[PDB]
């Protein structure tokens, strides 16, 4: 049963969550 | 116990192995390299960050100069000393500042002679036979060379330019004496009392006329003109070959930009 | 004595970068040919003795 | 004089557009790899025996 | 680190875990710095 | 960082993809996007093939090997040990052959040149194609394909040619060969007129055009001429991939015997026996 | 921010198509990677478990 | 501090492009390094386990 | 006269965004390494017989 | 000290670029030449022990 | 274009901070690595 | 050193990590010296 | 005494780079070259000893 | 004009560091013998049977 | 030397040590003598 | 003598390189030649005595 | 000159050249009998040997 | 030389040793003689 | 002159080359009588020669 | 010249040894006096 708790899904979510946030809090 | 045994683990062959690496290596750097280094050396940095040796002194890179002695007369020196700075004020701006950034002309890049319509200073001389007349000559000045027969003969076809428009005449073929080879066709242009030289290669010849992809029609008027009615020096051979080399980056505007 | 003349015509630069090329594969030879033998060799455990 | 001819207008509204497209393209990814990893569990536990 | 029956249980603690932090975060910290 | 006489031709255009974005050197080099692609594929590639032989038996630099899948995986992505390895770095290879010559195709364009470089280079580039890609499609799986390394792909060339019994009696071959020696003989022979031309002697003047001419004639009875020369090495040299790979491709899709019986077409004629 | 000024430098068409070539070649890359393993692969049987 | 006049002198445009080229080859080495393993692969089942 | 075609002022904004986004693409590769370390320690500890 | 005028010789972009090319050379050969050990290899299950 | 004393002075500066900084956090990370591996070994018993 | 059970124990002591560490140390200071 | 000189004739840019090539050069012929013995290799687990 | 380029204080600054650099690395490399042959004595006595 | 047990224990006073020394040593001293 | 007007012809550089290749090829040919012989080969442990 | 040194600069040359060279050499044969100590590589004439 | 057990003990009174040394010393001293 | 000198600079490189060459063949001969002393290379004639 | 237990004895006195040292000997002299 994969789940939001699932913890070693936090991995791609850091990959792909964090520049997402910065690039949208630097260049624009 | 065996023929070409130097020790336990050392045989005559291993050693030659490196041996040929140092004769290939030897020959390579020490060598042909420095005879690479003959023309366009020293470099030069207009744009550059730091001091380079002088370009009139022996900077170590550079072989030390050989004497060609022509064949019809004088000599020249390679490097050449002579060749070594070039003088033209070239119509070329930067695009950007630093010495990788591509320049851009500054108007009419094929007129001006920059880019593929460069032209480099040759000696203003008629290459010559080893006989001493002219090489390259126009058939009206050499009865004695003609058309193979049966191969089809261009004077009186019309000359196209690249956009399809009818440019001119052909009046005469340029042979090389020495070579019993044709190099150019001369044209009459349309709307001029002038010819213009072009090289055969950038004519593509039918029984019905000549097309050529290189330059518009109406650019044919602005070919290099030569000095002389019946004879070419180098450096306007040069000259001629680049304007159409040329044409075929700049002739029109698109040609100079990319697919995607 | 006149030896120093040898300079005015032999170019030092070139005679320096042959002399290093020269030397060093020599001390290559050398160096990887004494690895090469079991007696002279004094990288690997000792071989060729009872 | 700028070498792509944009005219610092132009180069600001490219930026917002692009800035905000890529943001988009991200913020979607992210929402498609959610929905795989409801699908599949691509990073699994640690097995019994590894180290 | 290591649990009961020999299993992994990863944490910060870790002294294995500062090589890589340590060759990461220690440039990343005086690049910071230094071309301010 | 330039020749004395590099400057005037350093001019923007030419670029098939990229225009102005990628229009710039590094050094002498061009870049361009496919100077860019080039880099990409290039460097990968190598790590590729530089972790993959870290993983193999031996690190010696003539041992390294770096094989294709077994036979039963077909045209299928392998473990990357297994074979997989060597279809990434085959892939990398054809991008970096296909992102030079495109390069060579835009620095001609630069140059007002014919684009008979990158054309010519074609060539090795379509007997890579027909033996790593062509006829591996043809004989049905990747495995047929050459390994990488120094001297494996030796044993694979080898034992290619021995499963035709003798490669030499392959006609496709004795033609390639024919070229690969006429050409090797052509350079020395032109490399040696042009240099004996400008080379004379000790003071001695530089010769003409019609003493190469005459040399030829004197020595054979024939000149080609000094166009002609080189429009006959690109010849020569281009026959050598351009009828190599007829009896490559032949050989299994096309002949499964050994390649001296192909040659029963001429000796079993029945008129003659 | 000054970051727009990177286009004044860099021709947004050129950069765009650029851009899309390689996000393709990579997506294909990934497509086909996992489609090559038995575990993620989403379009065969189920293979490589009991 | 002068650092900033590093981009006097080095050319933004060639930068980026080089540090595009390499971080992205080694992002895509270490991923395949990676995957090619039996211990770091995370898409195929586990193996070299007992 | 510059040699990247930069002016002073364009030279400082270009360094000012370059180390910033060098640092946050560092800082993030740190926190993705740590979270990826609490996935698969990859540094393992000295085994039993090793020398 | 006179050491910073060798920037006004060796053009600093040069040795930069010189430097990083090399380091990454250096860098990946140390990598890989660890990998391809048992005893240094810190991705693969260890090897090499009993 | 070429670079002036007080740009060669600067870079110069830089340059050595920078070098010496790698340098140092060089011998952070191989201390660090050596507390993971300790990598060479003493000498074995039978070692000559 | 060695533990109790031959186990390696690597640590700040162990005098074979001098050689590492006086490689990559002793020009790093001698760099900052002699050219800044 | 006037050994200064030969940076007059011999190039101080030319020879730091040919010192920096050579002097890599011997330094890898020299660490692969330990490491390819079993003696003095530091990498693997210790071969060649009973 | 020299062939290198170089005036003559640079000729005599340039050969100060120079011989200054190379002393100091082969000092350090002495040195560095020392601690290897600390760690490898990798000159072996003569062995037994040796002539 | 060799120890008691026959082990080799590294030393300063090891006399091939000083044909790397010597080899190393020696010329470092006139190079910095000779040219200074 | 006019043994000296020889170098007013002869190139001494080309005769001295000739002369050191010639001497340097023969020097090798006879100590790699000695070391393939049992007898008097100086390098490895003697062989070939009964 | 033909190699463009002057008179004083092949004297200074030639002097530090053969300085040099002398050096390089007694430190060779310094280094020669450091390493015969350790290992006597010309073996005196064995048993059988004629 | 030869110790009374057989044994190598280099020394420089061996008369071998002064094959190379000849070979190295004799060209040294006039090298330094002729061309000084 | 034909080849480069000047004419007297011919009669010093002719009275150093003959001196070199003089002095390198003497030692020659002096080496080969120690080599001799080593390995007397030329054996009498054996019993059944002939 | 042989000894009484066979082993060979070099000397200056060996006849073969002037094999070597005339085709040196004689060239070298000859030089030196005519050539100079
Ligand atoms: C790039 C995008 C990648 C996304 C990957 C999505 C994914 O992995 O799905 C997880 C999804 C979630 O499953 P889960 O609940 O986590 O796992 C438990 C079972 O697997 C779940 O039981 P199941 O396997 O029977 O799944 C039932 C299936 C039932 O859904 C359907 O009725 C058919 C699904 C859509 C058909 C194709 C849509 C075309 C329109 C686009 O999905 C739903 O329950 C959603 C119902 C609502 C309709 C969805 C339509 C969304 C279209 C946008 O697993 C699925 O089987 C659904 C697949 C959905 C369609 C596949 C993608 C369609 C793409 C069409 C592109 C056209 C251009
Ligand atoms: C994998 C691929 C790796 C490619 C690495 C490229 C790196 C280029 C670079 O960093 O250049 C900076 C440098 C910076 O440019 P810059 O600052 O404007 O110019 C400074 C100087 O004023 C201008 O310098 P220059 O124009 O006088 O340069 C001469 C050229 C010298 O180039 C060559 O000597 C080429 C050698 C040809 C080999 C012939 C092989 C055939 C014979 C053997 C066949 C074996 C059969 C079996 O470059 C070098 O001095 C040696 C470069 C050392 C790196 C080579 C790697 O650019 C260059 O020097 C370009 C030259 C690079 C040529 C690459 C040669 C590759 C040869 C590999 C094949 C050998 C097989 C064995
Ligand atoms: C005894 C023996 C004695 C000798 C025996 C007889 C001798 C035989 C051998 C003779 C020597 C070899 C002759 C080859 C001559 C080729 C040549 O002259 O090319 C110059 C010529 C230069 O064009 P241009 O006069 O500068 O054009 C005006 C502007 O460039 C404006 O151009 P644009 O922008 O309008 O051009 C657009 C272009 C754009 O095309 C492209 O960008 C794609 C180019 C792809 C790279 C080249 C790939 C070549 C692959 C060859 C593979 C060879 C092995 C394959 C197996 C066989 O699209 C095309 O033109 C056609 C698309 C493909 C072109 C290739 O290149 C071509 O136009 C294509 C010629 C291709 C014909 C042969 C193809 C095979
Ligand atoms: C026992 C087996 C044998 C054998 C097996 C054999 C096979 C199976 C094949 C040949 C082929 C060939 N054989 Mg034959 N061989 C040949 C010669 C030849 C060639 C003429 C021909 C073509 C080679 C080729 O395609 O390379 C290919 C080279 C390529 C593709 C080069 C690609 C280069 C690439 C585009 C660019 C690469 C760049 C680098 C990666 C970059 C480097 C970077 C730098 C900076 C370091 C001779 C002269 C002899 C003699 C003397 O007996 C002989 C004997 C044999 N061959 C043995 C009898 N050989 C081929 C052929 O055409 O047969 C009809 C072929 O298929
Ligand atoms: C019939 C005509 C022929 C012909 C013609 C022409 N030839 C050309 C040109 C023309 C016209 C060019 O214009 C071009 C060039 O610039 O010239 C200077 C070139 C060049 N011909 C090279 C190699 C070459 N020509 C061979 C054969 C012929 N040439 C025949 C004879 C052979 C053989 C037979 O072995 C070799 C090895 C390079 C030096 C150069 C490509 C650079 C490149 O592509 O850059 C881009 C790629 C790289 C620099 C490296 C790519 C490395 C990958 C990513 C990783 C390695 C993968 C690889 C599969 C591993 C193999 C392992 C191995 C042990 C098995
Ligand atoms: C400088 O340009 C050159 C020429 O033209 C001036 C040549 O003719 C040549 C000679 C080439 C040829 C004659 C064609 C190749 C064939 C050769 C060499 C021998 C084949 C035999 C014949 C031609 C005899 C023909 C008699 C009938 C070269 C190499 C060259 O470089
Ligand atoms: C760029 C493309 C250029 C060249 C690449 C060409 C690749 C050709 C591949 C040929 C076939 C390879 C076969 C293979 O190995 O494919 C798969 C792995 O490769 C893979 O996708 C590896 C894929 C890597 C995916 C991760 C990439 C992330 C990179 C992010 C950074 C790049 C962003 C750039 C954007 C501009 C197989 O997975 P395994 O876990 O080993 O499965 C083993 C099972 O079979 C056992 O039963
Ligand atoms: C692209 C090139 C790819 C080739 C592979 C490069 C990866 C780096 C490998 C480093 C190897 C370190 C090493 O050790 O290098 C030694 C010499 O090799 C060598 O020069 C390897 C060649 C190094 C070339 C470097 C040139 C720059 C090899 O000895 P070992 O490996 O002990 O022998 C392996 C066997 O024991 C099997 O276990
Ligand atoms: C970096 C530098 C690397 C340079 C390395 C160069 C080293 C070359 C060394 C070559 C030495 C050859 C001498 C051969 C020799 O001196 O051998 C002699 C006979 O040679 C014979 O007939 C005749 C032998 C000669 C046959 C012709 C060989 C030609 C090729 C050899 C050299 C090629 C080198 C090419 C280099 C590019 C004596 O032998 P025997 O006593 O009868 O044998 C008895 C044995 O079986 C038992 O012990
Ligand atoms: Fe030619």
């Amino acid at each position: 049963q994969p789940s939001i708790t699932d913890w070693n899904l936090w991995v791609p979510l850091g990959i792909l969550g964090i520049p997402t946030i910065w690039i949208a809090l630097l260049y624009r | 116990m065996y023929y070409g045994a130097l020790a336990n683990h050392l045989d005559i062959a291993q050693l030659a192995w490196y041996g040929h690496w140092l004769v290939i290596w030897t020959v390579v750097l020490f060598y042909l390299r420095r005879e690479d280094r003959r023309e366009g050396y020293p470099l030069v940095e207009p744009l550059g960050l730091v001091k380079l040796p002088s370009p009139d002194v022996q900077s170590g890179e550079l072989p030390y100069p050989k004497t060609f002695t022509l064949y019809h007369g004088g000599t020249v020196q390679a490097p050449n000393p002579n060749r070594r700075y070039e003088t033209r004020e070239l119509k070329l701006a930067q695009t950007d500042g630093f010495e990788g950034a591509p320049l851009a002309p500054t108007g009419n890049p094929m007129v001006d002679g920059v880019g593929p319509a460069s032209w480099a200073e040759r000696s203003e001389v008629v290459d010559s036979t080893f006989e001493g007349k002219a090489k390259i000559v126009p058939l009206r000045a050499a009865p004695e060379f003609y058309i193979a027969e049966g191969d089809l003969d261009p004077r009186g076809l019309p000359v196209f330019g690249a956009d399809g428009i009818e440019a001119g005449t052909v009046t005469d073929l340029w042979v090389d004496r020495s070579e019993y080879y044709f190099r150019y066709l001369e044209i009459s242009v349309a709307g001029s009392a002038r010819t213009a030289l072009m090289p055969l290669g950038f004519a593509s010849i039918t029984k019905d006329g000549v097309k050529v992809q290189a330059i518009l029609a109406s650019q044919f008027a602005n070919v290099p003109r030569l000095q002389s009615r019946d004879q070419i020096t180098l450096r306007e051979e040069d000259k001629v070959s680049a304007y159409y080399a040329g044409g075929l980056l700049y002739a029109t505007p698109e040609r100079a930009e990319p697919l995607l | 004595s006149a030896s120093w003349k040898l300079w005015l015509i032999l170019d030092p630069r070139r005679v320096l970068t042959a002399l290093f090329i020269y030397l060093t594969v020599i001390a290559l030879l050398i160096h990887f040919g004494l690895l090469s033998t079991n007696r002279l060799n004094w990288w690997e455990f000792q071989r060729g003795l009872p | 004089p700028s070498l792509t001819g944009l005219t610092e207008e132009e180069a600001k509204e490219f930026h917002s557009v692009f800035v905000s497209s890529m943001v988009l393209y991200l913020a979607t990814a992210v929402i498609v790899h959610y929905l795989v990893w409801t699908a599949r569990p691509w990073i699994a536990p640690i097995p019994k025996g590894w180290v | 680190y290591f649990a009961a029956d020999g299993s992994v249980v990863p944490s910060i603690t870790d002294a294995n875990l500062w090589v890589p932090l340590g060759i990461l975060g220690i440039p990343t910290i005086w690049i910071a710095l230094l071309y301010r | 960082a330039l020749l004395s006489f590099e400057r005037k031709y350093r001019v923007r255009g030419g670029t098939l993809i990229g225009g102005d974005l990628f229009d710039f050197w590094v050094g002498p080099f061009y870049v361009g996007f496919f100077g860019v692609s080039a880099i990409f594929f290039i460097f990968l590639g190598v790590s590729l093939i530089g972790y993959a032989a870290s993983q193999g038996p031996s690190l010696d630099p003539f041992a390294i090997s770096i094989n294709p899948p077994d036979l039963k995986y077909g045209f299928a992505g392998a473990p990357l040990l297994e074979g997989g390895f060597w279809q990434a770095i085959t892939v990398c290879a054809i991008g970096a052959f296909i992102s030079w010559q495109l390069r060579e195709v835009e620095i001609s364009r630069k140059l007002g040149m014919g684009w008979h470089v990158p054309i010519a280079f074609g060539v090795p580039i379509f007997m890579f194609l027909v033996l790593q890609v062509f006829r591996p499609i043809l004989m049905g799986g990747w495995g047929f394909a050459f390994p990488y390394g120094i001297l494996s792909h030796l044993d694979w060339v080898n034992n290619f040619g021995f499963q035709y019994l003798n490669w030499h009696y392959n006609p496709g071959h004795m033609s390639s060969v024919s070229f690969l020696f006429a050409n090797a003989m052509a350079l020395g022979l032109h490399g040696g007129l042009i240099l004996s031309v400008a080379n004379p002697g000790d003071g001695d003047k530089v010769k003409t055009a019609e003493h190469e001419n005459a040399y030829f004639r004197d020595v054979v009875g024939y000149s080609i001429g000094a166009l002609a020369i080189h429009r006959l090495g690109l010849f020569l040299a281009s026959n050598i991939f351009l009828t190599g790979a007829f009896g490559t491709i032949a050989s299994g899709p096309f002949w499964t015997r050994g390649w001296p019986e192909w040659w029963g077409w001429w000796l079993d004629i029945p008129f003659w026996s």
